[PDB]
């Protein structure tokens, strides 16, 4: 339900500085960049799908698969006699 | 009772204040179940 943020009438209230990083802050820069990227790289900022993304993404999973099989046959080894 | 004379002028405007009704949402229902 509420979601609001009213604006601050009061003059000898507490001002909130040193902020951190929200989630949500935290995803919408990591968007706006791939934004920028794709921009940069294409000439595309609507942003319908983004080849960028799923590369870096396929690029990560061979990494997965990768220490996957490693801890996968480390297991292996030491189980086995 | 005074020999001296007082001039009425425009009175020295208080701090302004308003009577602004606040309204405040109500606390979310909990999860309806």
């Amino acid at each position: 339900f509420s979601s609001r943020t009213p604006v601050n009438e009061n003059p000898d209230g507490v001002q909130y500085r040193r902020g951190f990083v929200t989630r949500h802050q935290v995803s919408g820069w990591r968007f706006v960049m791939r934004r920028i990227a794709s921009g940069v790289a294409l000439h595309d900022t609507r942003m319908l799908v983004d080849p960028l993304r799923t590369q870096s993404r396929a690029v990560l999973t061979g990494a997965l698969i990768l220490v996957t099989g490693l801890v996968g046959c480390f297991i292996f080894s030491l189980f086995r006699p | 009772m005074s020999r001296l004379i007082f001039e009425h002028q425009r009175r020295l405007t208080p701090p302004t204040t308003r009577k602004g009704t606040i309204t405040i949402e109500p606390p979310p229902q909990l999860p309806r179940v």
